[PDB]
């Protein structure tokens, strides 16, 4: 070796007693290794050799055995002593030259190393937050080389005999027990793998659809446990194979687990926490720049769009109701429902674009529809809000007698606006009731326009 | 017995050393920086409760010194201990406990490097006891490509050379030659991606740059014949045979490489010339320059044409002159951005410099004198003047338009 063989012997000493050891001292290895010679000149190799960068300080059963050719050494614990580079530096410490790796030698060997890679993502991740550390293009792609090893950890993580009873395996009442249990887990996976979506939040179909990615991901796990497996091995063995091709069967982990990452994949891609109209429009072309993946059932893309149509109605009439609009000037509340009045005539177009999809579905061809009737009801209630808007900025640009009749017309537009913002139940139920009514006003107010 | 909240630190005091102490506790330095609230209770909770850092963090900025937690994030020379690896706690006292050495300082990569180096040690060992299951073979698999893609990062870093990372390393089933094989693919797709027209459009074209990114090109070529030589395995040739439309996709880009590399030696040789003339402009302390450099570009210009003739077969003759005018142009705009900047608007200012004015024009007549040169060169090469100055100058003449309009109104200000 180099002439700073003294400060790793004695790093050998000192750590060859803590895994090898319960503490102590080192039945001296190294000094029998170095009076034989291949265990000598071996480590010579460690400390000096650019070319034999690793080593390895194998314990086996107390034999201790000095060499880079790994054996797996059960029931041992060891440790590594890699050095990688030429020549040891007499003129530094020989722990600040070597790198140490405490091995288990057949124990827990699987999970140990997860957890490594859990530790050196983290610190990754920690230095993608801070500075250079990986550049450009090239740190862009460092940062796609980590989300890949961090997923591969997320993989192992998921991851963590068959006569080894004899007369035990067959028993009427150790199978059926067995049975019995398979069986069970078949019934509560079941559970997981029909409820109707209905009218819900864009928090809680997201949340749901994340909700069965983490609760069918954490079901893989139960399923992917060796013990729960060489329980299906003994059923298999047994030849009770009705709760053994009846809990993968039955259990649809299969298609159920595929829509619970499909539904992770549309949390990930994707109105609620918006305020001005604004927020109102950039939220709605986030939400339909974000629906394109769709190519990546028709009923389950249906019910997600549904879902995302209800919170954008909600918000629209929480907003007029922000802008007492009787009070309000007309010119002023004309300003605001432009901007609402214009988000309002980008929906109408995107609903369009879905009605000639749904054309061409039905010509290759020889629940969908209520939907694309609650969609162009919902288009319908935001052209007539747009309407009442343009009314008002109209009798600015003329006037006196017309600048009154448009703050009577926002004046009625106002109370529509505070009865859907009341109750989201309420807006479904009182837009019909307040169409009949608004009509009536119209009246009213186009005989005071005429004199 | 041994210990608990104390067992870690402990053997902690002994492990670590710094090549010779070998304590065995009792670390007052410990006990002290105990008391950082969320440190303790990490400590506690990795002593007697599988995860434990003991960070020791050396100068820098801002340096953690005895810091660390349990988990949280090391900025630091580092060790991470297991203690009742979900709970073995309260019973042996945590005999399943595995130690590792985690220095200062990539280190991280190397570490990471070493870690699937053990893991497949593992996997050629035992087979596990089912905990790894069929997956053992597939984390080696996710290992390998996390290998590559360390080696990637190298090369980003340092100099390319990700194909003899994406090789196989002590290989014995043929899905696994295919993987190398797929690896050996995004190597080939690098060279390619890599353009001198794409470090022309995110500004820069300095003419010392361009040349150094011919010969930073050539050399990443030249490193990948000398790679494709070792890549070229007797072994990696028999998987070829093994079934191979993926595999002569694979060499015919490597003799598409090896013709583009040769083609690249030239722009290399070409380069080398270019670099001294871009020294002779690199070296300027902003300091006169475009007095006697008006004159020195004129044979600069006639150096380029040379350079013309002289390579003959040299690959994108029309591209590399698309670079040689941005080089030209990206010179200029320094040399002009020095002459005025905070020095033509306090001159301005003061209003007491009508010489200094003139001298913004001997600086914009400099810049007339090399568009002058550049007409003078493509007469002197007769034909195969390509250039395009009418799209490519433009960047330059809107430097001149604006530098005049700022010399007619400058003048205008005297006059008052």
């Amino acid at each position: 070796k180099y002439s700073k063989r003294i400060a790793w012997m004695k790093t050998t000493i000192c750590d060859s007693l803590q895994l090898k050891d319960m503490i102590v001292e080192e039945s001296f290895q190294y000094e029998k290794n170095k009076n034989l010679l291949e265990q000598f000149l071996s480590g010579e190799g460690l400390n000096k050799i650019f070319a034999y960068y690793q080593v390895q300080e194998q314990a086996q059963n107390t034999t201790g055995d000095l060499e880079k050719i790994q054996d797996k050494a059960v029931w041992f614990l060891r440790i590594t002593n890699p050095a990688d580079d030429k020549k040891k530096a007499s003129q530094q410490d020989g722990n600040d030259n070597d790198i140490i790796f405490g091995e288990i030698t057949p124990n827990t060997v699987p999970m140990l190393n997860a957890l490594m890679e859990s530790v050196y993502s983290r610190q990754i991740d920690h230095i993608i937050t801070e500075k250079i550390q990986f550049a450009e293009e090239e740190q862009v792609l460092e940062f796609q080389q980590h989300s890949n090893k961090f997923s591969s950890e997320v993989r192992e993580a998921i991851n963590l005999l068959d006569y080894e009873a004899i007369s035990g395996l067959s028993e009427s009442e150790k199978m059926q027990h067995y049975e019995m249990k398979f069986n069970e887990w078949i019934n509560l996976i079941s559970s997981q793998l029909r409820k109707d979506e209905k009218d819900a939040g864009p928090a809680t179909e997201l949340i749901y659809w994340r909700s069965r990615m983490q609760k069918i991901t954490n079901w893989s796990e139960q399923l992917k446990s060796k013990d729960f497996q060489i329980v299906k091995a003994s059923l298999q063995r047994h030849k009770n194979h009705d709760n053994q091709r009846p809990r993968g069967d039955e259990s649809k982990l299969n298609e159920a687990k595929d829509n619970v990452k499909y539904l992770t994949t549309l949390e990930k891609f994707i109105p609620l926490y918006n305020g001005t109209p604004q927020q109102i429009i950039d939220t709605l072309p986030a939400l339909m720049n974000a629906i394109k993946m769709i190519h990546t059932t028709t009923d389950k893309m249906t019910g997600l769009f549904i879902k995302i149509t209800n919170q954008m109605i909600k918000n629209c009439k929480d907003r007029i109701l922000n802008k007492m609009i009787w009070e309000q000037d007309p010119a002023e509340l004309i300003e605001v429902l432009g901007s609402c009045i214009k988000l309002y005539c980008e929906y109408k177009k995107c609903y369009n674009d879905t009605k000639e999809k749904v054309a061409d579905m039905p010509k290759g061809k020889t629940s969908d529809a209520q939907i694309f009737g609650k969609f162009d009801t919902f288009v319908r209630r935001l052209q007539k809000l747009i309407e009442i808007f343009s009314n008002i900025q109209q009798f600015n640009a003329l006037l006196e007698g017309m600048d009154v009749l448009t703050n009577k017309f926002k004046k009625i537009i106002d109370d529509f606006k505070k009865k859907g913002h009341n109750l989201l139940d309420t807006a479904n139920n009182k837009f019909d009731r307040d169409w009949v009514e608004f009509n009536v006003e119209i009246s009213h107010l186009d005989g005071e326009l005429q004199n | 017995m041994g210990d608990h909240s104390q067992k870690d630190s402990p053997e902690d005091f002994i492990i670590n050393r710094l090549s010779q102490a070998l304590g065995i506790q009792k670390e007052k330095i410990k006990k002290s920086l105990e008391t950082q609230q969320d440190d303790k209770g990490e400590v506690t909770n990795k002593d007697e409760f599988i995860q434990q850092d003991n960070s020791t963090n050396i100068l820098w900025v801002s340096g953690q010194s005895e810091k660390c937690t349990f988990y949280y994030g090391q900025l630091i020379d580092k060790f991470k201990k297991k203690g009742i690896a979900i709970k073995l706690g309260l019973h042996k006292l945590t005999n399943e406990n595995v130690a590792k050495d985690v220095v200062v300082v990539l280190l991280e990569h190397l570490n990471s490097v070493f870690n699937e180096i053990m893991s497949p040690v593992m996997q050629n060992p035992l087979n596990q006891q089912g905990w790894t299951d069929l997956v053992a073979k597939d984390l080696m698999e996710k290992f390998n490509n996390y290998v590559a893609q360390v080696y990637v990062l190298l090369g980003q870093i340092k100099g390319k050379t990700m194909l003899p990372l994406p090789s196989h390393k002590l290989t014995s089933k043929d899905k696994a030659h295919v993987f190398e094989g797929s690896i050996i693919t995004w190597t080939k797709q690098i060279k390619n991606v890599l353009k001198l027209e794409p470090e022309q459009l995110l500004k820069y074209g300095n003419d010392p740059g361009p040349l150094a990114e011919i010969e930073f090109w050539q050399n990443k070529r030249d490193n990948l014949n000398l790679i494709d030589s070792q890549l070229k395995s007797v072994e990696v040739q028999n998987i070829l045979h093994f079934l191979k439309s993926t595999y002569t996709t694979p060499f015919t880009k490597l003799q598409a490489e090896v013709k583009k590399a040769r083609l690249e030696a030239n722009e290399n040789y070409r380069y080398l010339f270019t670099l001294k003339d871009l020294f002779s402009k690199l070296q300027e302390s902003q300091p006169s320059d475009f007095p006697t450099l008006y004159e020195l570009f004129i044979p600069i210009m006639h150096t380029i044409l040379l350079i013309y003739n002289k390579s003959k077969t040299y690959n994108q003759p029309p591209r590399l002159v698309v670079l040689i005018r941005e080089i030209c142009n990206a010179i200029i705009s320094n040399a002009q951005a020095f002459v005025d900047k905070d020095t033509i608007f306090s001159l301005i200012d003061s209003k007491e410099t009508t010489e200094a004015c003139d001298k913004l024009q001997v600086t914009l007549d400099v810049c007339s004198k090399f568009k002058d040169a550049y007409f003078e060169y493509k007469a002197k090469a007769g034909g195969n003047w390509k250039l395009t100055s009418n799209a490519l100058f433009v960047r330059l003449d809107s430097f001149l338009e604006r530098c005049q309009d700022i010399l007619h109104l400058t003048n205008t200000i005297v006059q008052f």
